[PDB]
RNA sequence: UCCCCCGUGCCCAUAGCGGCGUGGAACCACCCGUUCCCAUUCCGAACACGGAAGUGAAACGCGCCAGCGCCGAUGGUACUGGGCGGGCGACCGCCUGGGAGAGUAGGUCGGUGCGGGGG
RNA sequence: AGAGCGCAAGGGUAGAAGGGGGCCUGACUGCGAGGCCUGCAAGCCGAGCAGGGGCGAAAGCCGGGCCUAGUGAACCGGUGGU
RNA sequence: UAGCUGGUUCUCCCCGAAAUGACUUUAGGGUCAGCCUCAGGCGCUGACUGGGGCCUGUAGAGCACUGAUAGGGCUAGGGGGCCCACCAGCCUACCAAACCCUGUCAAACUCCGAAGGGUCCCAGGUGGAGCCUGGGAGUGAGGGCGCGAGCGAUAACGUCCGCGUCCGAGCGCGGGAACAACCGAGACCGCCAGCUAAGGCCCCCAAGUCUGGGCUAAGUGGUAAAGGAUGUGGCGCCGCGAAGACAGCCAGGAGGUUGGCUUAGAAGCAGCCAUCCUUUAAAGAGUGCGUAAUAGCUCACUGGUCGAGUGGCGCCGCGCCGAAAAUGA
């Protein structure tokens, strides 16, 4: 089960509630953030959620 | 008659169309996969036969599998072809429409009143060995306010019927002269 | 501006709409007395250890789990599994 | 057509399904849960007397004892078109308090 | 000129119009057919004017079938009377027309005849149109 | 443990409808009687009760057929989470994941669980 | 199941609520868990337990009405009564 | 007295509201509930999401009920009659109960009915999350933007709700020339340090007069339509041609006939119906023009010359016309 790390790309500032709450779920507080977080389809769901405001990678 | 054929797969619908080839499907009692072919030549062939006559599609699998069409589902908006269904033929009982040929100009006609037909194709069950190209039926002397239906039509022996047949095949009705402006009063 | 006639009305009225529907869905625990369905008709006929009253209401009769049910030629049903 | 779920009006808990023919009684004890039945007796299908009534009495009575003989207190009474004439077994003897 | 005959509610809501047309996109009837391209209403006034327009062009014609039916109220209020107060009045009866919808068919004429008939008539219609023959759609109840 | 009938339960019409054939040696049904219990808003039709030489007509039980009625893939369009556009506007297109309705082929005259009376 | 289901509408309804007769008066009293609903105050749901009853051989239901309108805090005072 | 107006003084450090829900002699006002706050109590529970299970009746779509509906059939029958009664019988380009076929309409119609959404358990989740008592609040004129329905006229910077977001309190920053809410973007201070967002890279102005292919000729670009056109350039189809087409250029361009009727006269030729056949390479019962009808011009059509491409039907990319207003463009 390889780890998943994301980079925050596009500002949270101006997006629906679920989006914001998701970011605030990911230990993600401001722009340009390498967030190294182990795989778990809950987290993944929360990725495909935030998928655009961010950038992804399954770093091992 | 002959058209090409192409075995379809798991490729997205939209693309196949906005590349060059309309997509399709075939099924017969058990045989069901996905298929497709060219547009322009397909449209040419169709415009002749379609669900009137028989199609023969020689397919890039080695054979020359002949079908009939069946159903022409379109996009409706700016209506035009977009995925049909094909029927893999055999020799078993099958219902289908036969384009009819109203031949001869009657008495209700020429008196003024013109045929307002009901059908230009009748549902009939046949063995695929009989090919009723088109029942070139009468309509010798239909009168104005006169009708014809049932088994009135000649049926090529074997090619049975498949309605009531009290299904009224056609009839002649009045014109629409400028005296229908007097109606406006 | 000419304010002459103007066709009035006699329509605008509704209802202090009470909130009606499946109050307790399945997988839910009840202590008996908890109503699971507030309905107008009998869209949900009584289930096992579920009761009904004057206003067509499926409520609890024990301490267990709401279980949903359908019976085409008998209607739809809502029950409560024991949990002993 | 005495369906009416006279069943339901007795589907409180634990049935006892009985019915008659031209000449033979069919007294049976059915338990639900899964559908499992239980206890039998028949006026002219237990190889018994040929007088509908009294046989039935005794037959129910036979079954009656059978009930307590295998651990039975009180149950229901599944009867369609009765006109309630007791069938003076009525399983009233019938342990159960039929009547 | 068509409408129902007093039925259910009088006033109803105009609403926005998408474009699935729900159905009605081939000939089956006549022989030549006028079908539309702009999502709008067909006006009973227009409706009659176009039907005429055809009839008018070809004296002693055939049979002109009308598929669509104008059965929707024009909620219209009076003039210079200030807002609020009541809905309007049912007025001008029309219909929903979503493009790719058959509206009228000509049968038993010249090619030229139905050409110019559908041409002029639809030319009088609240929008613009396409005029089609009768083929590629066959097989549809 | 099995082939048949019956008292009765489960799925919810692929069980229902309809033409054909059907079985009673037990079961089942008509049927024998209306005097004893009982009752018809009138008839013993219905429930009720005492009972034969017949019957298997109906009721019913079982088989065949799809003719009505029932279910119905596959594909692809609709519509749309959520993401970007384009047009004053009425409205339109690309992305992803979801994914009908109607129809097309085909399929359907049931499935099963119990307890007794028969061989 | 498209009729009746008191009276508007909607849901619901014969595996009855409808329709017939017999009997009766639970259109009970003392309560009431746990709920619906919810700014408050109101309104709405009900087993159960005791009494003492009505129906049915029973099993059983009965604390009005197929369901949602038919209504009015408090202060004032009349009322029979402890 | 004034539920109104007006004014209300020092500094930094932290969070940070609402313009709603009901209620009133209330609507520009107060209680309350939601939202801010600080102390003490609570401890993975909360926002969010993965899994399972459930409720739902919209977007579509369907016509099986509710009604609306267009066209034909079939017919109960209604105008009817032919024409006998204890009563019958056969009968229409009239209209019409129902049924059937042929399409279809719907917020208050529904056999079907999704994407969603709500919600109950398994688990991740450490966040100025969430929970519990408690004191002080301020709020209760909102506005904008997006899809979603109403109102309006599918008008209003109009209005009234729904989810959402910003302005409000972010008139702090970059774009958009300028520009509360459109794009980018959450501003402790300092830095003559680099990357990048939107948006740009001739210049005002900072950076490519970067590379390659395809378009347009009007200031289009630098703001409108239906509707009209031998504008331009690629795509697709459909007959014609070296046995000689396309255009022009020579010539033929006929007869019953003055077609039957209308019609004052209608002779291809103002209209009605027409729907010949015959001599012929070819001349139609006619393409427009011409007449008082006639005459006549011409065409259509085949061969003479000529000698290579032609006539047209749709689609698509950009324009052209359509297109007039008030101080200086």
């Amino acid at each position: 089960m390889p780890r998943l790390k994301v980079k925050l790309v596009k500002s949270p500032i101006g997006y629906p509630k679920d989006q914001k709450a998701a970011l605030k779920a990911l230990g993600l507080r401001r722009l340009q953030q390498e967030r190294v977080l182990e795989d778990t389809p809950a987290i993944r769901g929360n990725v495909e959620k935030v998928a655009h405001l961010v950038r992804v990678e399954v770093v091992e | 008659y002959r058209l090409k054929a192409y075995y379809r797969e798991g490729e997205k619908p939209s693309a196949l169309r906005r590349a060059g080839k309309l997509p399709g499907v075939m099924y017969n009692r058990h045989l069901n996969r996905k298929v497709y072919v060219d547009l322009v030549e397909f449209d040419k062939v169709f415009r002749q036969a379609s669900i009137h006559h028989v199609i023969v599609l020689e397919l890039p699998d080695g054979q020359s599998l002949p079908t009939l069409v069946r159903q022409v589902n379109l996009d409706k908006r700016r209506r035009r072809p977009e995925h049909v269904d094909f029927f893999v033929l055999s020799d078993e009982p099958v219902e289908m429409y036969v384009p009819l040929r109203f031949v001869g100009t009657p008495a209700g006609v020429r008196a003024g009143g013109v045929l307002q037909e009901i059908h230009r194709d009748i549902l009939v069950k046949v063995s695929p060995r009989n090919i009723p190209e088109f029942i070139e039926v009468d309509v010798s002397g239909l009168e104005i306010g006169d009708s014809l239906h049932a088994s009135d039509l000649k049926l090529p022996p074997g090619v049975e019927l498949a309605v009531s047949p009290e299904e009224t095949i056609a009839a002649v009705v009045p014109p629409e002269d400028v005296e229908k402006l007097a109606e406006e009063a | 501006a000419h304010k002459k006639g103007l066709g009035s009305t006699r329509n605008g009225r509704d209802s202090q709409a009470k909130r009606l529907g499946v109050k307790r869905y399945e997988g839910q625990v009840v202590r008996a007395g908890n109503i699971l369905v507030r309905q107008r008709g009998t869209r949900f006929k009584p289930g096992k250890n579920v009761g009904m009253g004057r206003d067509f209401t499926l409520f609890a009769l024990v301490d267990g789990v709401v279980e949903f049910q359908d019976r085409g030629r008998l209607g739809r049903y809502v029950h409560v599994r024991p949990l002993a | 057509k005495f369906r009416v779920r006279n069943r339901i009006k007795r589907t409180g808990r634990l049935r006892l399904s009985v019915f008659r023919s031209l000449k033979h009684i069919y007294a049976q004890i059915i338990d639900d849960e899964k559908g499992v039945t239980l206890v039998s007796a028949s006026s002219l299908a237990l190889k018994l007397k040929g007088n509908k009534t009294e046989v039935a009495r005794q037959v129910g009575r036979a079954l009656a004892e059978k009930a307590l003989a295998l651990g039975i207190k009180q149950v229901a009474f599944d009867r369609g078109p009765y006109k309630y004439h007791g069938r003076v077994k009525a399983l009233a003897e019938g342990a159960r308090e039929g009547g | 000129m068509l409408m129902p005959r007093r039925m259910k509610y009088r006033k109803q809501q105009r609403g926005r119009l998408k474009g699935a047309t729900k159905g009605g996109d081939y000939v089956a009837f006549g022989d030549y057919g006028l079908v539309a391209l702009e999502p709008a209403w067909i006006t009973a006034q227009q409706i009659e004017a176009a039907r005429v327009a055809m009839v008018r062009h070809f004296r002693r014609g055939g049979k002109i079938f009308i598929r669509i039916f104008p059965d929707k109220p024009y909620t219209k209020k009076p003039l210079e009377v200030r807002m609020g107060k009541g809905k309007g009045n049912v007025e001008g009866y029309v219909a929903v027309v979503k493009p790719g919808r058959v509206m009228f068919e000509v049968a038993g004429v010249t090619e030229e005849q139905a050409m110019e008939a559908l041409r002029i008539a639809g030319h009088k219609l609240p929008i613009k149109t396409k005029i089609v023959r009768r083929d590629a759609y066959d097989e549809a109840q």
